[PDB]
């Protein structure tokens, strides 16, 4: 019961959007004042993983990556494969983008 | 900001806690029924206790809502699910009263023990003995003494406890606004709202009997030819004009009458198509059983078997230490675990048992996604419906060479069709008017058509007049004759095994029609075609969101219910019977001719 989802909200996320408040979702048209009576629900649920569930109900870990450019010079970069070195004959040299 | 989101809010936040307090409770059971060990009982009283407060506070939170202003249909369906009190609009200590009645019919029904008069240092249970005696007896006296002395000790016993019962089901009704039991049972079929597919409570009834009307020839001329084959049995005890004496229909009740191949049998000269030594000498263990049925069920169409079905199934007895319950039951524990308890023998009718509870699993399987409180058949029919015509495909002896049960030079003659449809005429259409004069009864009790003291007058009237079958010896009211069945004394519906007779011959018409069955229809199987699948799936889909009459209409075109598929399955048995029925007497008397 440490993995939670929040299943009442009273408008959609924006994109890249994290919300992590434990206030009280109104459903009803009186106030809740904080107590979760009658149209007053507390808002985070709670995934309750067993090993024994079905491939559609099983723990998926996901890891989702985002790529973005911005002004600023570039940094992460990918490994550059490096062929083994050659002497003495004419080849055509690539060494860090001088070509 | 309307009623109508804060319903399907709250019905989100009921089937998010719902799955699981299900979850729970059902994996409670489970460990009940596959380990019978009291820390594993009081778990599952804990559970139980657990999910029927849940329900209780959920419906008591969900009464707050008025259904008049909802306009979707499934927000309206779950809610009227959710919102029926049960025992609970009583005050508690008729509630009380009312689960303490049940409790002490279910501990006299369980803990029965019937036996000889004079030798009373061990006696007979029910279960392990008097189905033995009732089904493999061969003398008169004997079933006699045995079928009178249950029902006369059991009567005395429960007819002040059925007359209480009654009542206070009667109370419990009007006061959740029905006009008697019976309407409360009736009301599983009830569709209130859509137009063109609107079904009534009180429709039901006539509706039974206009397929009744119909069922009436057909089982009058095997009752005909029961009575020709008793008359071989009995010889001077049965009258050619009169019905069949009582403990003579091979069960404790005359529920089945298929317990009488052996005495009814067509051509015994004639082998049977029992498999059971095809499996046995090529070792076909439970495992590969039901491999074979997956691969039955993919012919089909439908998706396979999950990976937690094969790890945590139970399907073979798993020793003297452990001790489970051997009663085949398929298990939805929700959260998509589907379990089958079956303690497998290798014989051909565990192998049809388990076709019929992995087609339980596959209708349980395929509305998962739909919400909790729709997670059902659409009535009681349904759920057995889709099972029995797996059952019936199964059987055939083309599926038998497909699999390699049957050998390939087997030559399917007439003589084998006719006792096979006599097997299946006997599991299936004895059951119908049993079926039909035991609901009729529990409905006019309920409804006090019948007054009070003239029940087994007016029963045995019935099964005179319905059954064709009758008693012994007359019975005054301080019997309870009716109430030695499991279903009426534990309070079950009954008229689901009716729906689900004639449900099963629609669907078996609906796919064999699909499937471009070229031949008669008990020759037919359904494998290795897809369109059947994907026909059948699309109602397999639906769950309970829509109404019984719709998905109906969606497999066989017709939204309400027909008797023509069950006379069109025993057609070549009809024409059988009418060709040897000449010399005898078709038809009954309700006079005591016989006894
Ligand atoms: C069944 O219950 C007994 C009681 O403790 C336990 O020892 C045994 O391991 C259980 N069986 C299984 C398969 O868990
Ligand atoms: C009814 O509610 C369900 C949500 O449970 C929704 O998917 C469906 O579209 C609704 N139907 C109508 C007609 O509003
Ligand atoms: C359930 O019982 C309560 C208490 O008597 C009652 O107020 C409510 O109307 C009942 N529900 C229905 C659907 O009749
Ligand atoms: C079910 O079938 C799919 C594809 O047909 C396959 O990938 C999967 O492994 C099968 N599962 C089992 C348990 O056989
Ligand atoms: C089976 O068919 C043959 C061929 O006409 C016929 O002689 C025989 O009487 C039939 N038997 C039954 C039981 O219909
Ligand atoms: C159905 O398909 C399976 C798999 O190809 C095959 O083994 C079986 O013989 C087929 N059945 C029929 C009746 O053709």
């Amino acid at each position: 019961y440490n993995y939670l989802y929040r299943l009442f909200r009273k408008s959609n996320l924006k994109p890249f959007e994290r919300d992590i408040s434990t206030e009280i979702y109104q459903a009803g048209n009186k106030p809740c004042n904080g107590v979760a009576g009658f149209n007053c629900y507390f808002p985070l649920r709670s995934y309750s993983f067993r090993p024994t569930y079905g491939v559609g109900h099983q723990p998926y870990r996901v890891v989702v990556l985002s790529f973005e450019l911005l002004h600023a010079p570039a940094t992460v970069c990918g490994p550059k494969k490096s062929t083994n070195l050659v002497k003495n004959k004419c080849v055509n040299f690539n060494f860090n983008g001088l070509k | 900001s309307t009623i109508e989101e804060q319903a399907k809010t709250f019905l989100d936040k009921f089937n998010h806690e719902a799955e699981d307090l299900f979850y729970q409770s059902s994996l409670a059971s489970w460990n009940y029924n596959t380990n019978i060990t009291e820390e594993n009982v009081q778990n599952m009283n804990n559970a139980g206790d657990k999910w029927s407060a849940f329900l209780k506070e959920q419906s008591t939170l969900a009464q707050m809502y008025p259904l008049q202003e909802i306009q979707n249909l499934t927000v309206k369906l779950q809610l009227q699910a959710l919102q029926q009190n049960g025992s609970s609009v009583l005050s508690e200590d008729k509630s009380k009263r009312l689960n303490t009645i049940l409790n002490t019919m279910s501990t006299i029904y369980s803990t029965g023990k019937v036996c000889n008069p004079d030798n009373p240092q061990e006696c007979l249970l029910l279960e392990p003995g008097l189905n033995e005696i009732m089904a493999n007896s061969l003398d008169y006296n004997e079933r006699l003494w045995a079928w009178e002395s249950w029902r006369s000790e059991v009567g005395k016993q429960l007819r002040p406890l059925y007359e209480e019962y009654v009542v206070l089901k009667n109370e419990m009704a009007r006061a959740n606004h029905y006009e008697d039991y019976g309407d409360y049972w009736r009301g599983d079929y009830e569709v209130n709202g859509v137009d063109g597919y609107d079904y009534s409570r009180g429709q039901l009834i006539e509706d039974v009997e206009h397929t009744f009307e119909e069922i009436k020839p057909l089982y009058e001329h095997l009752h005909a030819y029961v009575r020709a084959k008793l008359m071989n049995a009995y010889p001077s005890y049965i009258s050619p004009i009169g019905c069949l004496p009582a403990h003579l229909l091979g069960d404790m009740w005359g529920r089945f009458w298929t317990n009488l191949y052996s005495l009814t049998v067509p051509f015994g000269q004639k082998p049977n198509i029992d498999v059971t030594d095809a499996m046995v000498d090529q070792a076909w263990d439970a495992q590969r059983i039901f491999k074979e049925a997956e691969k039955f069920f993919v012919s089909v169409g439908l998706p396979n078997m999950t990976q937690g079905f094969w790890e945590n199934s139970m399907l073979t007895d798993p020793g003297n230490v452990q001790k489970a319950v051997c009663h085949p039951t398929a298990w939805d524990l929700g959260k998509g675990d589907f379990r089958i308890l079956m303690c497998t023998k290798v014989t051909m009718d565990d192998f049809l048992t388990a076709h019929h509870e992995m087609g339980h699993i596959q209708y349980d399987m395929a509305y998962a996604a739909q919400p909790f409180l729709l997670r059902n058949g659409a009535n009681e029919g349904f759920h057995e419906a889709v099972g029995e015509i797996m059952s019936l495909s199964a059987a055939t002896p083309k599926h038998l060479k497909s699999i390699g049960l049957l050998s390939p030079d087997f030559q399917e003659d007439n003589e084998t069709e006719i006792n096979f449809l006599l097997k299946q005429a006997l599991t299936i259409v004895g059951t119908l008017p049993f079926t039909y004069m035991l609901e009729k009864w529990r409905w006019m009790v309920f409804k006090g058509e019948i007054p009070k003291d003239q029940w087994m007058k007016k029963w045995w009237e019935m099964k005179r007049e319905i059954v064709g079958v009758v008693e012994p010896v007359p019975h005054d009211e301080t019997y309870c004759d009716p109430a030695s069945l499991f279903h009426v004394s534990n309070d079950y519906s009954f008229i689901r095994y009716y729906t689900r007779t004639l449900y099963q011959f629609q669907f078996q018409e609906a796919l064999c029609q699909a499937a471009k069955h070229e031949g008669p229809l008990h020759k037919c199987d359904i494998s290795n075609s897809t369109e059947a699948g994907q026909k059948l799936f699309n109602m397999l889909r639906l769950g309970k969101s829509e109404p019984w009459t719709l998905a109906l209409e969606n497999v066989v075109g017709a939204k309400n219910m027909n008797v023509r598929p069950l006379l069109n399955y025993f057609e070549p048995l009809f024409t059988w019977l009418k060709d040897q029925n000449k010399n005898s007497f078709v038809g009954w008397s309700t006079d005591w001719s016989p006894y």
